[PDB]
């Protein structure tokens, strides 16, 4: 089973993903940094409701991280 | 004609979101935080943040006052939906606020109103929207006068908003 993510960039270019529900939050994060994002100056954001995936542990899988079936996902520089 | 849909009230009102049912998203292929562009009258247009909503009726879309107004339509009235995946972050955007909300205001309407309005929500916007903000003494109506690229994009944390001169009426 898998997660559909629809990435938004700081560019506003866009990506859908799809990773396996089972799958750490750190492959999300992981991707987002092979991408030329890297977790170390970006986060992840979602809306309604405003969470900040970053503050979670990243050994959490997809679903625990509530971001299955699908997800709009938003990659920002940190503060 | 699956995508024209009845207007109806907002639960848990905001101005960058309309609800569907579940099964009309599936209908339409639309997931959940799409950005999608809707159709008034008087060749009106809005773009907001489509959500599902298990307390919507399929036939039926839940948006607010705000959004319903940008599109001149009332409770009751049809109006049509499309997928808007191609929208930009903002380059820019100007706004002003309107005369008859800002008369008495004293303070910076930026950082009191507009800039926790926008802060990492990711609102779309559209030219000739007007939207209400909440915040300070007294909610605050702006119009969007212009953005780049036109006529409408997102208001990314690097998307420039300006808040020029005097106020303007309607």
């Amino acid at each position: 089973p898998k997660a559909q993510l629809m990435l938004r960039y700081p560019d506003g270019k866009r990506e859908q993903i799809t990773l396996p529900e089972q799958a750490k939050l750190l492959a999300l994060v992981k991707h987002v940094q092979s991408k030329g994002y890297p977790n170390e100056r970006f986060e992840l954001l979602t809306n309604f409701p405003r969470r900040k995936l970053s503050h979670l542990d990243y050994d959490i899988t997809m679903q625990e991280a509530g971001l299955c079936p699908q997800e709009t996902v938003f990659v920002q520089e940190r503060n | 004609s699956p995508n024209r849909l009845i207007v109806d009230e907002a639960i848990n009102e905001d101005n960058s979101v309309v609800s569907l049912s579940q099964p009309k998203m599936d209908e339409l292929q639309l997931f959940r935080g799409d950005t999608v562009l809707l159709k008034g009258k008087k060749r009106r247009e809005a773009v907001c943040i489509v959500l599902s909503d298990d307390t919507c009726s399929d036939e039926k879309i839940r948006m607010n006052r705000v959004v319903r107004n940008n599109l001149r339509v009332r409770l009751g009235d049809v109006i049509s939906i499309q997928p808007c995946p191609d929208v930009k972050y903002g380059k820019r955007i100007h706004v002003l606020p309107i005369d008859d909300t800002v008369e008495g205001i004293t303070g910076n309407l930026f950082e009191v109103y507009l800039k926790p309005y926008f802060l990492e929500a990711y609102r779309p916007i559209r030219k000739g929207d007007i939207f209400l903000v909440r915040g300070g003494m007294r909610a605050v109506e702006f119009k969007v006068v212009e953005t780049d690229p036109s006529p409408y994009c997102i208001v990314a944390p690097d998307t420039v908003i300006h808040c020029e001169g005097e106020p303007i009426k309607r």
